Formats: C-alpha cells, sequence, structure tokens
C-alpha cells in the first residue's frame, strides 16, 4: 500500500536518475608537441581531433 | 537568470507512472518529423462550360460541367447586384425606404440541384445553406462570409427617398456563393473526369424574382408591400450578368494510366427536405408532422419560418424586423423563437420526451458540432459524434425504419403574435403566418465502373 | 470576364521538375490526395437519458446527489439545468432608491462549487468555480462562445442593473432556465468513456452542492457604487430555496460483438484530475511579495494562480483590483482604473529558481499563445504549462510533483493593487471602500484508473 | 470546533473539559490507556499541517 | 545569431492635424522628455531538454 | 538569449546569438518597453495637433 507520501525517498533522485542527462561542453582541437625537439632545434606537433 | 542547467530535476523524476506513459525504445518523440512523399499535381480555376441559355432572374438555367480535366473539387457561382434608386413616385410616398433582404444570398438561389446525366445526384435550397452555415462555420472566415454574399450593413441599410435626408443608393457590387456539393466537401473526394468520359455532368441553378428580393418598408407603421417597376429609377432588370467557376487540379501522367480502367467507391452526403407545413397557433398548440426519409440520415434540422412577407427571407423569429434609428433595421424588443418544445416518436414510441427549444439550440451545436449559431432558431439534432466529418459515424437508416412522426408545443409569445393588435413599429402590427420546415442529411454510396456512375443500391 | 487560361496552362506547371521536386513528391509508395481511403467502424447510437435522483429535493444553498443510470454501455456526456427564479426589486429595500440588483457575473460557474464525482463510495474527481473559469478561458473552442455566454448567463440582460419598481427601470430579471456542462475524465474525449455495463458492482454518483441565493445576487448602490448584503423583504416574492435543477446524461449502446469481448479483461485508462491549493489571503499595504508552498501528488500539467477581488461574497469571478460598479444607461461598466494585481511571478524548486522573476505579460499572453487554444480576454487568468498542448488528452511533457520537494511560487504584487487596497477612492470610483485579495492556485494532473473484476480502483493512489 | 470539544472526547477519552478551547484529536480508541493502540508515525509520513 | 533591425522613433510616431487631417514629421521639441533613442528590449527563447 | 553586440536602441540594428548546452531550440519572442509620450502646446502643429 505504498503511496507518495509515505516513501523513504526524496533528496535523492538526482542520485537515482543521475544518468537521464548530461552536460555538452565546447568542442576543442588536441593539438599536442610530439616531440621537444633536439637540443632545441626540432620539434613538431600533431592535432588529434581537427 | 535561470540557465539551462536549472533543470535536470524533471528529468530526474521518473517514477512507475512516468515508466508507464513515457520511454520505452518504441516510444515516439516530438522534435523529428517523419516525411513521405506525395502525389505529383497542380491545380487552377476556370469557368463552366455554359451550354444552356443565360442567367436571368426567376428562370433556371443548366451549365455543364467542363471536361479534359483530371480532377474537379470545387465550385462557386457570382453574380453582381444591379443598381437600386429609390423615387418620389412610390406608393409609400415619403414614408417609404427599400432595402436589399438580409441574407442577399442564400437567397435569390432556389432547388439547386447536380445532376448526372439528367439524373438527379443531390439538391439543396435557402433552408439548407442557412443551417449550415450557421451550424458549420469555421471562425476567422465568418466575417468574411458575412462579406462576400450580402450582409455588409450597406445593402441591408434602408433607404429614403431623394427628397428626405438619407439620398443615398445601393452600390451595385459582385457577390460570390461557394456551392456545398460532395466533391467540394472533402479534398479527397472528388469527380473522376479522366474515369467518366461517358457521363456529362450539369449544374441547375433557378434564381428567384426580383419583387421578393426587396423589402420596401414603410418607415412609420412597419408595413410591407411588394415592389413594382415604377417605384424604382431604371427600372426592374429582368436579366442579370452570372457566371460558374470551379478549379480543376491536374495529375501526372505515370499514375492517371495505372488509375485508369479500375473500379472505385465513394461515400457522399445528401439532402432532403420535407414539404412546408402550414401551422396555425390560434387554432391550437401543438403540431405533428410526418417524416418520410430513405437513406441512412445523419442528422435533422428544423425551423419555424414567418412566412408573412415574400420581401422578407431567412426571418426565423415571430416577429419580422422593422425600421429604427439611424437608417438602420432593427429587431423589435419582442422577439423569441416561436417553438417551445419539441419531441419525437418512432412509431408511438417516443425517442426523445418534450424537451426544451434551448437543448436543440445550444446543448446539440455545443457537443455535436464546429459552431453554435447566433441568432433565434436554427434547432438541430444529430445521431452522429461530429456533424461536419466526411467519414461516417453513428446514424440510423429509415429505409428499413417504419413512418416517424415529429411533435411541436408553439409558445405563448408565438400565438399572441399571430393575431394582430400590434403598436406602430410593433413588427406584430398584422397577422403573422408561419410555416415549419423540415430538413435531413444522410449518406449514400457511389459507384464509378467502365466509364459510367449508378448507385448500387439506387 | 474572358478567362483565356484554359485547362491547358497547368501544362507548364506539372511539366517543370527538379531534383527538390523529386525529393518532396513522386515515387511508387507516395499516397495521393483526391482519394480518400475509407475503414469500417463500430455499430451503436446514442440518446439522452435522465439521471435519477437519490437524494431528497434540489434546493438552493443544500447539497443534493445523483446517481448514474445503468441499461447504458457507456456515458460520455453530462450537463445540469437550473431554472433561474423571477427576481424583482420593491421600493421597500434598504438601499431606498437609490439602489439595483442584477445577477452576479458569471451566474453559472457560480453556485456550483466543490461538485464531484465518487466511484462506490471513493472520491474520484472534484472542480469548482476557480477550475471551470479558468478552464473555459484558456480552453475554450472559439465559435462557440457565444453560445456558452448565452447558456451560462452573462447573457447581456440577467447582468444588468435594474433600479426599483418606482424609478425609470422598471424591468424585472427574466426566469430562463439555463444549462452547464460538467467537465469530466470521461466528457473529456470520446475515447475515454465510462464501462457502465462493465462496472456493475460500484455506485457511480454525482454530488453537486449549490450556493444560497443571498450571495449570488449584487446589491449594488446606485451613486457610491457599494455593496450590502440582499434580505428577503427587499425583492418581491421572498427567496425561494427551493428550485427545480436536473441533471441530464448522454448513453451510447453497442453491439454484442465486442461488448462481451471487452468484458473480463483488466482496463487501463489515463484520466486527468484537480488538485486545489489552499487560499491564501495577501494585504499588499504590508507585504509586497507572497510565497505560496505547492504540494501535489502525480505528473501535473498546467497550474492556473489568479488574486481574486474578495472583498464582497456577493460579487463572483472578480479578479481584478477594483470591483466592478454601476454605469450609465442601467448597465455595468469596468472602471477606469482595473487592472491585474499581480505585477510578477516566479517559480522556485527548492532553493533553486527554475524561473526568474519574468513580467505578469509572460504569463498573461506568451504562454497561453504557444501551448493553449485561446486566450483570455479578461485581465487575469495566468498560466504556466508544462506541455506542448494542454487540451491535448495525449499525454505531453509534464513533471511528476510526487518525486520533486517542496516547491514555491512567488508572487510580486503591483503599486495599483496597492494603492486599490488602501480606500478613499470617490463615487463609483471601485475602491472607495478598502479592498482585500485572495491567492489562488490550481494544478491539472494526470492519473491511472484500473476496471477489473466488476470494479474500479487507482492501482497508484 | 465543537466537534473536538465534545465529540471526540466523549468517545476516546474519559472525561470532557469543563473549560474554553483544549480541542482533541486521538488516532487511538483510549488515550488514557498505557496499552498501545492505533496510531500512525510521523517519522515516515511527509510533514503534515494543521489548519 | 539573430540580427533585428529596429527603426527611429520619427517613423513611429504619427502627428496629425485636427482639422485639416495632413501629417507632418514629429520633431524632438513637439514632445516633452526628447527622443530616447535607447530603448529597453531584450529577446527570450525556449529550449527543450531530451533523454541522454 | 546571449547579446554578443549592439545596444539596443532605435534605428539601430543588434545582433543576439543563440545560447548553447541546449539540446533543440523551438520558440522565439522579443520584448520591449516603449517610453511615455507628452505632447507640448508649442508644438509645430499648435492646438490643432494630435500625436
Amino acid at each position: 500500500c505504498a503511496t507518495y507520501a509515505t516513501r523513504k525517498d526524496k533528496g535523492w533522485e538526482l542520485n537515482e536518475n543521475r544518468c537521464v542527462w548530461a552536460a555538452s561542453v565546447k568542442p576543442t582541437s588536441g593539438a599536442i608537441m610530439t616531440n621537444v625537439g633536439v637540443h632545441g632545434k626540432s620539434g613538431n606537433a600533431v592535432l588529434m581531433t581537427p | 537568470g535561470a540557465g539551462v542547467t536549472s533543470g535536470f530535476i524533471d528529468l530526474a523524476t521518473y517514477d512507475n507512472l512516468d515508466r508507464a506513459l513515457y520511454g520505452g525504445k518504441d516510444a515516439t518523440t516530438y522534435f523529428i518529423k517523419e516525411h513521405y512523399p506525395v502525389g505529383w499535381f497542380t491545380k487552377l480555376p476556370t469557368m463552366a462550360t455554359r451550354v444552356s441559355g443565360n442567367p436571368a432572374f426567376g428562370q433556371e438555367f443548366s451549365v455543364g460541367v467542363p471536361r479534359s480535366g483530371d480532377y474537379v473539387l470545387n465550385a462557386w457561382l457570382t453574380l453582381k447586384t444591379p443598381e437600386i434608386k429609390l423615387l418620389e413616385t412610390n406608393r409609400l410616398g415619403a414614408n417609404g425606404t427599400v432595402r436589399w433582404t438580409k441574407n442577399l444570398m442564400h437567397n435569390a438561389v432556389e432547388h439547386a440541384s447536380l445532376t448526372f446525366n439528367d439524373i438527379c445526384a443531390q439538391q439543396f435550397n435557402t433552408a439548407y445553406l442557412d443551417a449550415w452555415t450557421q451550424f458549420n462555420m469555421c471562425e476567422g472566415k465568418r466575417i468574411g462570409y458575412d462579406n462576400m454574399i450580402g450582409n455588409t450593413s450597406d445593402m441591408t441599410n434602408p433607404t429614403p427617398a431623394q427628397g428626405q435626408d438619407g439620398a443615398r443608393t445601393l452600390p451595385s457590387k459582385n457577390l460570390v456563393l461557394p456551392l456545398p456539393f460532395f466533391f467540394s466537401r472533402d479534398c479527397g473526394l472528388a469527380l473522376p473526369t479522366v474515369v467518366l468520359p461517358y457521363n456529362e455532368i450539369r449544374i441547375n441553378i433557378k434564381l428567384r424574382s426580383l419583387q421578393e428580393l426587396l423589402v420596401f418598408q414603410n418607415k412609420d407603421t412597419g408595413n410591407v408591400i411588394p415592389i413594382s417597376a415604377t417605384d424604382i429609377a431604371g427600372g426592374l432588370a429582368d436579366t442579370v450578368e452570372a457566371y460558374v467557376y470551379m478549379t480543376v487540379g491536374l495529375v501526372s501522367n505515370v499514375e492517371r494510366c495505372a488509375m485508369a480502367g479500375t473500379v472505385r467507391d465513394m461515400v457522399v452526403e445528401q439532402m432532403q427536405a420535407a414539404p412546408t407545413h402550414i401551422v396555425n397557433p390560434q387554432n391550437t398548440n401543438n403540431v405533428h408532422v410526418d417524416m418520410r426519409f430513405s437513406h441512412a440520415v445523419k442528422a435533422l434540422f428544423f425551423m419555424v419560418q414567418n412566412v408573412t412577407y415574400k420581401s422578407v427571407g431567412s426571418n426565423y423569429t415571430c416577429v419580422t424586423p422593422v425600421n429604427g434609428p439611424g437608417n438602420t433595421v432593427m429587431e423589435p424588443a419582442m422577439s423569441v423563437d416561436p417553438i417551445k418544445s419539441a419531441s419525437l416518436t418512432y412509431e408511438n414510441t417516443t425517442r426523445l420526451a418534450n424537451m426544451g427549444v434551448e437543448y436543440y439550440s445550444l446543448v446539440q451545436p455545443w457537443y455535436f458540432s464546429a459552431s453554435i449559431p447566433v441568432y433565434t432558431g436554427y434547432h438541430m439534432y444529430s445521431y452522429a459524434l461530429n456533424v461536419g466529418s466526411v467519414h461516417p459515424s453513428g446514424s440510423t437508416n429509415y429505409g428499413r425504419l417504419t413512418n416517424a412522426s415529429i411533435t411541436v408545443t408553439m409558445s405563448p409569445e408565438s400565438v399572441v403574435a399571430a393575431a394582430g393588435g400590434g403598436n406602430n413599429n410593433s413588427g406584430y402590427n398584422e397577422p403573422q403566418r408561419f410555416a415549419l420546415v423540415v430538413i435531413a442529411v444522410n449518406h449514400n454510396v457511389i459507384r464509378i465502373m467502365n466509364g459510367s456512375m449508378g448507385f448500387p443500391i439506387l
């Protein structure tokens, strides 16, 4: 005979249905240096997600 | 000041009730419209093929349906009103005004019929037009309809003689009336002219005499007398200019040949009108009228019309309208529908008891129609859930039903207005006569095969 | 006219064609117009039926109960009819010559409060005047508005003030019957109908409590525009406590092919109920904002909140900040200053404001324009909607309040209401006497009703 | 108010107050009895209100 | 982005002659308080959150 | 809506960007408060003039 008023829940709905939605961030390309160079001469970069 | 993240608690709220209502792998979602292709076609207006006579007042002319069109789905009739000028040589002298009758259209046309070859298919008239327009009018188009058919508060305004203050004349402007037909009821119902190369279709339109189309009112005693040619300037032009237009649609060659040479069945609605019954409230208060209809009836409209003068039309009130201040027409104070109560009898079996007239006036239109009338009278009763729905609903067939009767009990206002004794501009200054009119709307079936059409049940 | 176009003019329009036209139209599986698919429907009939009264004789100011008749497979329409008494003022009234009597605005939707529909002995639905006003002002199908305003009173004849017999206006208020439809879950849509043939073990009953005629009649002062209660000796013929009122319901009969087939099976139906928050008194002189805590159970759909002027019990449906006053021509006119008392409103969940302090015009116009079938034509009638279509029977977006914790609504009042609360106005100004206001909040929620073994109950409760 | 004042003490108490005020609502058949009777706990029950 | 262009207040006020029925453009000195070029205005929109 | 450029004023064009972090945008409206008009007796039209 469980009802809405007598339940032991309330205040925990976020932790229960915490997977209903998520947050989207601004897209960002991954530009990381592969090698720092030899004696400060060479070096190059690679875009992971252009 | 809130932000998108301010929510998410609505989504967090999710219980057994929400599982039952929303959610699910097969559950549909909004914000996504499933698009499906439709047929390729086009439409354009054309005239109707004149094949019989010329339009004139009081005569009947028939116009053919043009061929060489894949589909015809519309029909309207346009007519230009003549010019009316008052003269001091009128029989009423100075105390006399002329004005167009209320609802100029839905008048000047009677017994409008559609015929295959010459076999009658369906037919309508003033009573059915008025009832349909007052019961199934979509709002927003009400002002447009009340403008295109007269009722512009310009034709119905009384105009005094030249010597009086009001010397204005009635303008001559063209008015258009749509023709309610089974092909015009729905887009999916149209005449397959390409499938019907043998049959030929005619529209028979009968005008009305110009004598009863104009109201000649005495502004003092409130009396109406028939008009004559000498009263107005120029004269009564018997001949009138009128045309019929229709929208014809064309289809693609890829599917016209595929659909050519098949068999089709259509469902249409027809109109039946019982003969008018003269009612005399002086003798008694109850009037019984037998109804004889054939097919599966869907709705009934019954009214009592004041038929004292033919000049005034569409007056379903016990008292005729009279003149008022500002060169206008107004309805007198004592003005109620003559019908007080009504009932039905299915062979000595009272289907509906002595219900009040307010029930038919308001409750039935409120529940089983798209509109409620704004005028007195216009009583209806429908066996179907929706009157305007082309798709069939619950209905009863009178072919297998025995004789049925309708009983009406009149009102004390009607019986006291039947006799004269009214004062000046009281409407009932003269004895009044009333006629009960009953019309029915039903269904039928149309079969198309072998380039010809006919009723399978006849 | 001279129409040289002809049928052949459309051949160019038919011939013109491109990739866009190929994507939109065309295709072997594409449906076509001018051909309507027909499908059979059930065989049935409908007819009105008298409802059986089981509680004495109806009278004004009392409660009367009427059962639902059997022998009908479904009931899907209910309305009430009532014949108003004839009212005629007398020169011996308390107000003397300077005094008029008129019927209150919205005579129907008044004198009917807390109307309830009960199964067996369990309260299943219940509505009142505020809900009736809000629903008929928000979900009104245009075209029937004139019929409604002619059938529920406000016919420009019952509401016109009538002076005493010895004055210029000796007209008596006519005694004409009036009808009020009853909005219920089965009456909302044809698809939802009560299976009376399937429920023989429950007594379906309707309880209607009328209102005393003392507060149904407005006794207005001619000059100063004041309202005092009406007494029996003031009007001719006294006050008839008894009155003839009837309830009519429409039944539907169906064939045996399915009326017995559907029996013996568990059926689940979705219905719409009402939850009304307790009324709170507001004094704009002391406070500028008022917070109301709302507690509801099921998935709410809409929230209607209005502030009502409750200075006089005789006048009803007065959501303006200034009471109406008599005007020239024996007619009632809204005073010059008449604006909705609410200046702004906001909604708060927990301590987070889901809705900011938006303007009153938002709820007044924008929300009805987008998520309703009509826009109110009177001041007040503020709405919020969680669903795309309020009037749609099919469920739309809605948030359950059972799992939601305490929620609050904050209303910031208007300076017009603040100054109208204090009196000092001259004659016929409406706010000549001090004004008191009350806040009412109404919510609409979904629910599930299950029919099983010849009885009905709420599986969730 | 007279309901709480008189009817409830008449049925679920051993005495009726002789002074104004003192309104009672008892969930149990006998207030004075030390043996437990019908009663509901407010710990599992979301906050209620008196009007 | 949404771009909105607002006209000047000159083409919004009708200054009609009482009798001859003539219309002339409005001026700053015609009305009290001047002609505030700036205006209080915002743009709102409704967003819809769906399931993950 | 997040303003990105322009100051709302009569006779000028301003641009407002659509806010992010949502999923679907299905509505849009604009609100603006009109000024107060106070005609003066020193107008060019004189007494015979209405604004």
